[PDB]
């Protein structure tokens, strides 16, 4: 009935958006993360290339060695220039508009919690509208409801109540005033009347909105109406705006997944740097037919499809490093060795011995 | 991410159009960007490297036709110019990390392509 | 008087707080994009100082460039390990705090500011009581308070609401009946009484806290308290705790200001990468003695002070390259895989020279 | 910002051990080689003990070799410095240091850090 408190129905997908938006931040640390994780593989790849063209050098697979190094070292710069130009923004305006949002509900939903006179007797009702519930550790009546953002660790980034049209549990309330209120439960925050609801000499002067706009509390006795969220469209200046602006940023999230962070299944000639080290530096010429570049690549690659790069690889991760630049019991293997540090002063010493 | 083509229209022979490809979701300077058109085959129409240094083209569109980039607004730009029927197609946009050399942007295959724009030119 | 709307000495230093929260994510982009870019240049110069040593393989300057490039490309992936681990974490995290409290704050002011009975007559009070406020543009009561997140782009935020020492406008209040609460304005949000408060039948069974803990609303006929929030401690579980986590995270964050993201500037035997890269590559000998160290980086860099650093770091500027590959100058490149494509042949025509 | 902090120290009997602890905040402490210093009543300070931002090696001077051990635990920002064996010359104020990379006996003992803890006394006292 309207002007009575609000059942479980009512509340709890506000809790369950607030946990998912609580894990956005969370997402943002994987995803940000996970791109320098991208980058720094890419390097050490773009390393352990550079070490074993250092090594054999002179010899026709240090040459494709140095194709390999350059496509991998292109890789991990232009990941990094994706993480400073694209996906900081992103995942900082993802975390920012989720946690306002989030702030935004949990003041609401706090609210109702304590807006209560009795056991029986307020805004915030269990699943039947038989009693009051109460916040238990991260649950309010079963109902994991933190209202806290919690400590960020790293979080797979997740979609449920947020998805990619809207706020899938937001739905068309049919009836509100049966689903959405309870039936005897008295809660003055249902309404903007005097006689049950927040006015106190007579009605609010207007409708209140409550949770960044998406309960509308009408001043007249009648039940609450709730927008429709869950096929959301781009706008600007809606009283409902804090959910547009952050179902728009989380949606626009890539995460680490674009070409930059992606290893390339092509043919080589088609492979990030490669031709055009060919032309310029092999084959020294321009205009050279497709033809040409493959007969080229096969006097470095033993063919020029995607196997015979495997095939390199393979040779530069079996080639060892020398034993006293890596512990004593160590693995010497460039394959069983990471972390760009750790490669780079490596490439600096064959680099120094090719100097002599 | 998403590639959006527009400049799309009826033309008649001999005339203009301007096609623009909006990038959102990639860092377009990361990019070469190309166009391709297409009951035909598809087919290569033009590309620009990715820090802009060279354009490609298609010998049947050389000197009628003429990819830019603007950064600054994440849009890649195709110029035609001495429309013919044969360029009647839909026209396709796509972007290929740090693609640099003919043989990639002529003939590879491209990580990002557009959802097309019809490009549809009358005989005389 | 106690149960009444909130004037304006009430909201107005819950406003200044969320218009500077606002300014958290900014900053937070600001200090990942200026990693980065650190990063970047560090990497630029590792290039520059390897595409030098390509090109002039065999002499001293070469060896002395290899030793330059090392010490860049260590400096450019111990920049790329302190964004990932560290530089991230704790933007994300004064991001998302300092959004949250300001989240919480603004649905409570936007719940003052909404009910109103009349324009003399609600929550939400002006400085002296007489009117209710409203919203115009992005203030009101001629207060900045747009209870908005706002458009992200980079900016060093404000630490002058909130700062070291916490929120400098929420002091302890010396009397609120007076200075929080207007004389005859309406409120039901003002208690939890039934008469003039939140209660219908009777009085709500306990004490409501709003604001994230801020504000206390008794459950009996009197005036609110607040939180003394200007000399903040760190705690766990507080009815406040929102305004700690968002005080301890913008507290903690250095900036793109470590030592990864510095260049040094002593000499060069102590710089980093040089003296374990001469000892194994050069001197055969490792923790060999200063004088040894600096004998051998003579050869190389004509001295060991930073002096003779900056003097290679010149040379590696004022090398030109092939006009094909581009401005000729190293130093008058910059770009990271730019760099990469003229180092990669350059070291293509190494192989070749055999 | 960034704090080195040290744990651990006091009043021992000769003879007994230690267990000094440098707690690092608002750093990368993987970037980073760790150093402990001693300063000594009417001496200056030395060099102690250090160990390389990977771990692969540590460097001792000569009066500590053998008696003290460094280590470190990545996992909990923590460098350790584990004295056994204590004389009455071991009393000092000890300091935790950091420097970005530190790789190589010369830098970790000769060369400047980057940060510094407050240091925190230790007194070895026979009776
Ligand atoms: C893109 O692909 C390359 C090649 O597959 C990846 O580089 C490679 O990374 C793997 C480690 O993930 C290294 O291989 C494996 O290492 C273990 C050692 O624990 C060894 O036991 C296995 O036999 C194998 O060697 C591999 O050496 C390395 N390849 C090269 C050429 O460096 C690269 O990481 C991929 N990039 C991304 C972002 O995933
Ligand atoms: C750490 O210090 C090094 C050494 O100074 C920095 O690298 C240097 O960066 C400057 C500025 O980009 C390049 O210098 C100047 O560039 C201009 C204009 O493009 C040119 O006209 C001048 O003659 C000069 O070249 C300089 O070449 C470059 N040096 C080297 C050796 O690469 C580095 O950027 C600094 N790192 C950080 C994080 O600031």
């Amino acid at each position: 009935a309207a002007e009575k408190g609000f059942k479980q129905a009512f509340w709890q997908p506000l809790c369950q958006v607030s946990e998912e938006l609580d894990d956005q931040p969370k997402g943002a640390l994987f995803t940000l993360q996970a791109a320098a994780s991208k980058i720094q593989k890419m390097r050490d790849a773009a390393l352990r290339a550079s070490i074993y063209a250092e090594i054999n050098h002179g010899t026709n697979r240090a040459k494709a060695a140095v194709i390999v190094a350059n496509h991998y070292a292109m890789k991990a710069d232009s990941g990094l220039e994706a993480l400073k130009q694209t996906l900081s923004s992103q995942e900082v305006t993802a975390t920012a508009t989720a946690s306002y949002l989030k702030g935004r509900i949990d003041e609401y939903l706090n609210l109702l919690l304590q807006t209560k006179e009795s056991g029986t007797s307020g805004c915030m009702m269990d699943t039947s509208g038989t009693n009051t519930v109460t916040k238990a550790g991260g649950t309010i009546g079963g109902v994991p409801c933190k209202l806290q953002l919690s400590p960020i660790q790293p979080k797979r980034p997740a979609a449920t109540y947020l998805g990619k049209a809207g706020y899938v549990g937001l739905t068309r309330q049919a009836d509100a005033a049966n689903n959405f209120h309870d039936n005897d439960a008295e809660c003055r925050l249902a309404s903007g009347h005097n006689t049950n609801g927040l006015g106190k000499s007579g009605q609010l002067s207007a409708a209140v909105t409550m949770a960044a706009g998406y309960v509308t509390v009408a001043n007249s006795q009648t039940a609450v109406t709730v927008q429709a969220l869950d096929a959301l469209q781009e706008a600007s200046g809606a009283a409902h705006q804090p959910w547009i602006d952050a179902w728009k940023a989380k949606k626009a999230l890539t995460g680490a997944e674009t070409a930059e962070f992606r290893n390339e299944t092509a043919g080589i000639a088609g492979k990030t740097g490669v031709t055009k080290l060919v032309e310029e530096a092999l084959l020294k010429k321009k205009d050279s037919e497709a033809s040409e570049i493959q007969t080229e690549l096969k006097k470095y690659f033993s063919g020029h499809e995607n196997e015979q790069w495997t095939a390199i690889e393979k040779l530069i991760s079996e080639q060892p490093v020398a034993q006293n630049l890596v512990g004593d019991n160590q693995p010497t293997k460039l394959g069983e060795l990471e972390g760009n540090a750790k490669l780079t002063t490596i490439l600096a010493y064959y680099r120094m011995e090719t100097a002599g | 991410v998403q590639l959006q083509e527009s400049g799309g229209g009826l033309v008649q022979a001999g005339g203009s159009l301007t096609l623009s490809c909006a990038v959102s979701g990639l860092t377009f300077s990361n990019y070469a960007m190309g166009w391709f058109r297409q009951g035909k085959e598809r087919e290569f129409v033009a590309a620009i490297t990715w820090d802009g240094g060279n354009t490609y083209y298609t010998d049947s569109v050389k000197g009628r036709f003429t990819i830019s980039r603007d950064n600054a607004k994440n849009t890649v730009f195709l110029q035609m110019n001495s429309l013919k029927p044969e360029d009647t197609a839909v026209y396709y946009c796509a972007a290929k990390l740090l693609g640099s050399s003919r043989y990639e942007l002529a003939l590879a295959g491209y990580d990002y392509w557009g959802q097309g724009t019809q490009v549809t030119v009358s005989s005389h």
